[PDB]
């Protein structure tokens, strides 16, 4: 029952293109839903009806998803099992995010550096 | 205030209606519907002591009724509505306006929508204006556990006070659990139950209380239908709902059981999310009618589902769907988190990084 | 101590780049001396820090938060993540519930008292 990883893991959904992967320092264009490990949902970027943006690999996110979306092949759709240390930690995001929680993002790679799927 | 970057989004309303804007012209013992519509509509909030008449008074009507309501046709079912007023709105406008409609509710009004409490002063000042001909039944969502463990609970003490949400508790004990509509339709939230054999079973519980984990009164609204409801290998009637981590899944057999025994034709229900809105399940071999009906009036729900919304409508021997999309509502921050506890932990992630530069 | 930052000072694309400077600039020169390197620094050795995340959000350095600037700011980190409808929203309801004597602006009590639960080190 005792799982040995970094604090990530990636199920892969649906496979993208197998090619181009996010590296460090890379801008990636990804919607996503977080839900808790009961299945409820605290954010989406759906909800909005706009891609999330960010520079990966840099600290700008969680440590869950600078590990995990690299892993990712663009227009691949995949699901992140962050733990709390990979997420937000004890402290947690309040009033969003509960202390030591895990986290699960659906996350699908639209873009790499302008490079669309 | 004029001086806003995007002029073109309306700002919400900023003050509380007075008295004279509050009490209706025409009836001054019952709220200004058209008004409070139209408040809700631009996201204004009420006065602690009005919204607490609101409840109060519709607390006090609930209380004198039934745990089993009994109404005729015509009448207008609706499903789930959790917290989306913007889609609320579409609803009446679609199905018909109370004044001159028969609505009943099947539950869920509150949670995951981030209007939820306009979403129960707006139907309770309804039910007050409206008492004989609109009704509202108890969802699994109308509870102290759920209010809190969701949204609701945060909401009202956000919105207006923690006397505001111990108010609706008190007020959705009081909401009936079922309705036989027309004599022919078993209306629940949930479904069936192995403790459920007659409707007299319904009418011997205490409601004036928390849903229980186990039992009648919590079947009446977490009960489900099976997955492969009127497919089933086996002739059981119950299983344990895996899913819901409590009560029961019901069968065809099940439901085709019971009709045959308190001689009704179908069980209209809400509780599952429809793609259509609505689902029409396996008809009886007894009339050839949909043993149960799933009703659901929550349009994209999650702002993801992208689903559409419908209602019920049943007038003299005539019976049908009526679907509609939903409509764009303004924007929350994730559990009405405001823009400074939003950006701060950003804010000195790029000041401390921006400190390391020099 | 003051001695070791005086030979920092000596010696010498981040969104917040604009106001953070700003910030150290106290008269609004358009330059930093080390009177105003020291004091900026100075902050991040509970109050003094609440006084700085203020700072960045008023522009004007009026003393408030207008919903004008915290728009904008806001912007900067956000930048397309958001759509204008939805900023602007969430921008005038923050106000809104943190406008305790309605003038429409957010006063430094008011902003303290908004983020009470709610970072910066050296
Ligand atoms: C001016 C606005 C600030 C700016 C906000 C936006 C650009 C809007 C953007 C859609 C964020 C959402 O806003 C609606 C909202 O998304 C969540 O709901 C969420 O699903 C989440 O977990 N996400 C979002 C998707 C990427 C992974 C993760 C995240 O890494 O988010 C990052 C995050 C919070 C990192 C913290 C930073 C502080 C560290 O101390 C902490 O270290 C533990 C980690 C976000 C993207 C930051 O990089 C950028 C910002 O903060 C958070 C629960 C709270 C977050 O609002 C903040
Ligand atoms: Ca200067
Ligand atoms: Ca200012
Ligand atoms: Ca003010
Ligand atoms: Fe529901
Ligand atoms: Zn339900």
């Amino acid at each position: 029952k005792i799982e040995w990883h970094e604090g990530v893991t990636k199920e892969l959904k649906s496979p993208g293109n197998g090619v181009d992967f996010p590296k460090k320092g890379d801008f990636v264009t990804i919607h996503y839903t977080g839900r808790l490990t009961d299945g409820s949902k605290f954010d989406s970027s759906v909800d909005r009806n706009e891609p999330f943006q960010t520079q990966i690999g840099t600290g700008r996110v969680i440590k869950g998803w600078d590990e995990g979306v690299p892993q990712m092949s663009l227009g691949e759709k995949a699901v992140l099992t962050i733990t709390p240390d990979y997420g937000y930690g004890a402290r947690g995001f309040p009033p969003v995010i509960p202390g030591n929680s895990t986290l699960i993002f659906e996350v699908e790679l639209l873009g790499i550096n302008n490079k669309r799927a | 205030t004029l001086e806003r970057v995007i002029k073109e989004v309306q700002a919400p309303a900023l003050s509380t209606p007075t008295d004279e804007m509050f009490w209706s012209p025409e009836d001054p013992s019952k709220p200004n519907l058209q008004f409070l519509k139209q408040h809700f509509y631009r996201e204004g909030r009420l006065t602690e002591e009005q919204a607490l008449w609101i409840i109060h008074a519709g607390t006090q009507i609930l209380r004198s009724e039934p745990n089993l309501l009994e109404m005729d046709a015509p009448i207008t079912v609706c499903g789930d509505v959790h917290g989306q007023y913007y889609d609320l709105m579409k609803l009446f406008e679609v199905g018909g306006d109370p004044s001159e409609t028969r609505y009943l509710f099947l539950g869920d009004y509150v949670d995951r929508g981030y209007f939820s409490i306009e979403c129960v002063l707006y139907l309770w000042a309804l039910k007050i204006w409206y008492p004989n001909s609109l009704w509202l039944l108890r969802g699994n969502h109308e509870c102290r556990h759920l209010t809190d463990y969701f949204t609701f609970k945060l909401e009202c003490k956000h919105k207006y006070s923690e006397r505001i949400y111990e108010a609706c508790i008190e007020s959705f004990c009081a909401l009936p659990l079922a309705a036989v509509m027309n004599k022919q339709f078993l209306c629940i939230h949930g479904g069936l139950s192995p403790e459920l054999h007659t409707l007299e079973d319904i009418k011997s519980i205490d409601r004036f209380r928390e849903p229980p984990t186990h039992g009648l009164m919590c079947d009446i609204l977490w009960a489900d239908p099976l997955e492969e409801f009127g497919q089933e290998k086996t002739g059981d009637y119950f299983v344990h709902n895996s899913v819901r981590g409590c009560s029961y899944f019901f069968s065809y057999p099940a439901a085709c059981a019971f009709l045959e025994k308190n001689n009704l034709l179908s069980i209209i229900r809400a509780h599952e999310a429809q793609d259509a809105g609505y689902r029409m399940y396996r008809k009886t071999r007894t009339t050839g009618f949909p043993s149960v009906m799933t009703i659901f009036s929550a349009p994209n729900y999650l702002d993801v589902y992208n689903n559409k919304a419908a209602v019920l409508k049943y007038e003299n021997n005539v019976m049908n769907i009526r679907q509609f999309n939903c409509t764009p509502h303004p924007y929350w921050l994730p559990n009405f988190m405001d823009v400074f506890t939003w950006s701060l932990p950003f804010v000195g992630e790029k000041i401390t990084d921006m400190l390391i530069a020099i | 101590e003051v001695d070791r930052l005086r030979k920092r000072f000596m010696k010498l694309s981040n969104p917040l780049a604009t106001r953070m400077i700003a910030i150290f600039d106290e008269d609004g020169g358009g330059d930093v001396d080390f009177q105003e390197f020291v004091s900026g620094l100075s902050a991040f050795s509970k109050e003094e820090k609440l006084r700085f995340a203020f700072k960045v959000y008023d522009i004007d350095r009026d003393g408030y938060i207008s919903n004008g600037e915290l728009f904008i700011v806001l912007k900067m980190m956000v930048g397309n993540n958001l759509k204008d409808v939805q900023l602007q929203q969430i921008v005038d309801k923050t106000i809104m519930e943190a406008d305790k004597d309605r003038d429409g602006k957010i006063s430094f009590e008011e902003f303290t008292e908004m983020v009470e639960n709610t970072s910066m080190t050296l």
